[PDB]
């Protein structure tokens, strides 16, 4: 099980950024895939869950949009209307691959996002 | 090796329901309704359910699901409260010391039911005294009461808890069967138990439905139903009914044993444990209510058959299950089938609850020690064998006295104290707001203000009140006309305090083992272990008022 995050970079306030999480060793379409960020402590950002239900932290709700591509085993985080408070290292997490699976809680190395 | 997840949601739900709906709903609840006036017990029971038991069922499930640990190691969020996990594990072990003996009684009665002439129908048996009489052709001398007390318990060979005798070999064999079944249902993880609960967690409902439907039609059942639904409001001014209701709620639902935490620790992160807790609590309460309906209909039926009052047929302890119901069955047509189904239902009710209670210990201590995690089969054998050896005390001639002491003190005030400490540690020291954030991360919604209020103020307050009154309003233990000696009461209070004192003891140990100044030790003790890097940075929320003012 491996998670490789990408898409981070320096962006202007009010801009947009699409982070990707290329997953290996498990299918993301059954997995509880979570996004965290550490600006402070790692704060949960969003999650696309085992059955496709998308939940967001109140700090990002209505701005960020989590999605997953089943063909590429990639989880996306379309972060829109970014603010300077969104500057942090965004981590992609797989809590588990659903029922009849293992609680991986595997984390990626993180992808820096800087909102000027 | 990452922690495994239940093969299905049905596996988790059936495990939780099989543990929650247990022998308590049939052996402990209807007797507590009779003992407390009938319908007067139902008001405290429902109140305590709503305000403490549903909330703490939900809290335990959410804690296990989010932290993915057993009752002991779940207290990494508030390190000072690991004594609470140890105490609940100890309470589960204590309760399994006699719960499996009750299951052994059910198995003995089932094996005795494989006859056209049930042994409890008539006298003339080797276990019958010369005073045995059937009043429907004083109650202690009936064929069923004499069977239970002399051919099963052999209680007539014990003068008291000072003279308990040696283990009964038939009951020893039945206990061996029960513990072997538990071991082979628990030795390979939670997968085997989750598949096993498919029948044990479902047959009792059909059996109980048929029992209720037949009992409501028996002559005189109306009197028993009326007594069941009669509310004596002056009994609510006594603390005994409230203590009994709270203890029954937390003993029957399964909160305060570490079983719910252990079961939810194998859940997928996004599992809706809120609806799981609601469903399990509702099923447990409806099962208790229906079992009480059936038991009281049988009480009225037997009072009609004996031409006596309902209060002259009810018996303390497991009498309503092993004297009254067997007698009514023996009075029926096709009594062999009724006995077989009744005791198969009892076995199914008890077996999954024993499995859950043992899984609490195994999961908690294997998460605490990873050596035990690797050696699952050996550790399961150790737990099962210890339970067998310490349940040998309850299958002795005076094993009913040991069972009474255990059923009074193992999970009485101790379990209420344990759930109170759980609620306090989660809602005050860790933070009810943090717990709501965790539940939102799992479920996307934060628990409503009702649940947060129950977790932080209501349930803690009611639990504290019930603990204080149970200590203040303790009455010396007795079984029927037998009065336990004064030292038996001290032994029982020692059994309760054994689990209760693990919380102060662990707090002291954690404070002393931690290195630093007083404030550093406190911050480490109340700070989650993954956040201990902030104690140096001096950013402890618990040292600010906004943490404590979280409604
Ligand atoms: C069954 C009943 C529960 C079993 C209790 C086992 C507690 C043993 C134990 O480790 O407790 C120590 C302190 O406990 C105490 O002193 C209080 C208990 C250290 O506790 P710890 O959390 O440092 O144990 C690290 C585990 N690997
Ligand atoms: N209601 C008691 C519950 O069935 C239970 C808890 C802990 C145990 O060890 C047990 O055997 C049963
Ligand atoms: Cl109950
Ligand atoms: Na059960
Ligand atoms: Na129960």
């Amino acid at each position: 099980v491996q998670l490789v995050e990408s898409g981070g970079g320096l962006v202007q306030a009010g801009g947009s950024l699409r982070l990707s999480c290329a997953a290996s060793g498990f299918p993301v379409y059954q997995a509880n895939m979570y996004w965290y960020r550490q600006a402070k402590e790692r704060e949960w950002v969003a999650a696309i869950q085992s059955e496709g239900r998308t939940i967001y932290a109140d700090s990002v709700k209505g701005r960020f949009t989590i999605s997953r591509d089943n063909s590429k085993n990639t989880v996306y985080l379309q972060m829109n209307s970014l603010k300077p408070e969104d500057t942090a290292v965004y981590y992609c997490n797989v809590k588990d691959a659903g029922w009849a699976s293992y609680q991986y809680d595997y984390w990626g190395q993180g992808t820096q996002v800087t909102v000027s | 090796q990452p922690r495994e997840t239940w093969g299905k949601k049905i596996d988790f739900l059936l495990s939780v329901v099989g543990f929650a709906v247990d022998l308590a709903n049939v052996w402990r609840f209807p007797y507590l309704c009779y003992k407390n006036g009938g319908g007067a017990f139902l008001i405290p029971y429902t109140l305590f359910l709503i305000i403490a038991g549903m909330p703490l069922f939900y809290m335990e499930l959410a804690l296990g699901q989010y932290n993915r640990e057993g009752a002991a190691t779940v207290w990494k969020i508030c390190p000072f409260f690991k004594g609470v996990g140890y105490a609940v594990i100890l309470i589960a072990l204590y309760v399994g010391f006699y719960y499996n003996v009750i299951i052994a009684w059910s198995l003995y009665y089932l094996f005795s039911s494989f006859t056209l002439n049930l042994p409890w129908t008539d006298c003339g048996h080797t276990w019958n005294s010369p005073n045995c009489t059937d009043p429907k052709l004083k109650y202690k001398f009936t064929p069923a009461a004499e069977f239970y007390e002399r051919g099963v318990l052999h209680l007539h060979e014990s003068s008291g808890i000072h003279d308990i005798g040696l283990p009964q070999w038939q009951l020893l064999l039945c206990l061996m069967v029960v513990v072997i079944v538990l071991y082979f249902s628990l030795w390979k993880g939670v997968k085997t138990s989750g598949k096993v609960v498919w029948i044990t967690a479902t047959l009792p409902y059909f059996v109980l439905f048929v029992l209720l439907v037949h009992g409501v039609t028996l002559p005189g059942a109306s009197n028993g139903i009326n007594a069941y639904l009669h509310i004596d409001f002056y009994r609510l001014k006594e603390a005994t009914v409230w203590i009994d209701a709270a203890t029954q709620i937390f003993f029957s639902l399964g909160a305060g044993f570490g079983v719910l935490i252990a079961f939810a620790s194998y859940n997928k992160f996004d599992n809706n444990c809120y609806r799981d807790a609601l469903l399990t609590s509702s099923i447990n309460c409806i099962t208790s209510f229906v079992s009480g309906f059936a038991i009281f209909s049988i009480l009225g039926y037997m009072a009609h058959e004996h031409k006596v009052n309902i209060e002259d047929v009810a018996t303390e302890g497991a009498g309503l299950v092993f004297i009254l119901y067997p007698e009514a069955i023996s009075t029926l047509s096709g009594s062999t089938f009724w006995a077989v189904v009744f005791f198969v239902m009892l076995l199914a009710l008890g077996l999954d609850s024993s499995m859950g209670g043992m899984e609490a210990v195994i999961t908690g201590l294997a998460d605490d020690f990873q050596v035990l995690k690797r050696h699952r089969k050996l550790f399961t054998f150790g737990v099962t064998f210890s339970t067998f050896l310490l349940a040998l005390f309850c299958i002795t001639k005076g094993g009913i006295y040991v069972l009474t002491l255990l059923d009074t003190f193992a999970a009485g005030t101790s379990i209420l104290f344990a759930v109170l400490m759980e609620a306090i540690g989660v809602s005050w020291f860790y933070g009810v707001d943090r717990f709501s954030n965790d539940i939102q991360q799992m479920m996307g919604f934060r628990p409503g203000l009702y649940w947060r209020l129950c977790w932080k103020f209501v349930s803690p307050a009611f639990l504290l009140f019930v603990v204080v009154v149970s200590i203040i309003n303790f009455k010396p233990l007795t079984y029927d006309d037998y009065i336990f000696p004064p030292w038996a009461n001290w032994v029982g209070w020692g059994i309760a305090l054994s689990s209760m004192v693990l919380v102060p003891i662990y707090v002291i140990y954690k404070f002393l083992s931690t290195q630093g100044s007083l404030w550093e030790r406190l911050a480490y003790g109340i700070t989650p272990e993954n956040e201990h890097h902030l104690v140096a940075q001096r950013d402890i929320r618990q040292f600010q008022l906004q943490h404590w003012l979280a409604i």
